[PDB]
């Protein structure tokens, strides 16, 4: 619906983003299996809109990320990143 | 430490790092970047 | 060498480096590139 | 500077970069690298 040209549907896919990860000397990034311990379901809702204008078919198009509670810091997504 | 208090691995494995291992990224969910498209991945995407 | 005369510190560490050390870049200033932008972007680059 | 067309409000913008003295290479712009 947001590509047939609806452009007020933000879309909730539940559980994308996490916060607390570690970040190891290894080539891998890991999420907090701890902190999370619900490995599938204690990263968050990403809402998520489109952004669309006139020539200022389709047009200048993009996308936006929010989360489910994205109220204070509407725009900001925070990390907490568990460097080594 | 106070968010994570009915966890103990989580305030052992938090209190294993020290006052400068652990750092924010705040990332803006307002991109500047234009979605590049084609009709080919216009319609594919909305094929599938 | 010639253009570096009043420094000595300049003529004895370009001699330094061999006949094969020192490379160019010719960066050309005309991108082809389009700037991405958003009306977030627009407007919050005019309200800074 | 900036480089502004029409459709062929905003357009489709670009950017430039000369130095103050780009005048027998404007768009050129010379590097002296020195590696080891």
């Amino acid at each position: 619906q947001l590509l047939e040209g609806r452009p007020d549907q933000s879309v909730v896919i539940p559980h994308l983003f996490p916060k607390y990860i570690r970040a190891p000397n290894g080539p891998e990034a890991n999420p907090v299996k701890q902190l999370q311990p619900d490995e599938e379901e204690d990263y968050l809702g990403v809402r998520i809109q489109l952004r669309r204008e006139q020539v200022g078919s389709d047009f200048l198009e993009w996308w936006v990320i929010e989360l489910q509670d994205c109220k204070a810091d509407c725009n900001l997504l925070p990390m907490v990143i568990f460097s080594d | 430490s106070q968010q994570f208090d009915p966890y103990p691995l989580a305030m052992q494995f938090i209190s294993q790092y020290s006052p400068e291992d652990i750092v924010t990224a705040q990332i803006e969910g307002s991109s500047g970047a234009l979605w590049r498209i084609s009709p080919p991945s216009r319609a594919q995407m909305k094929q599938e």
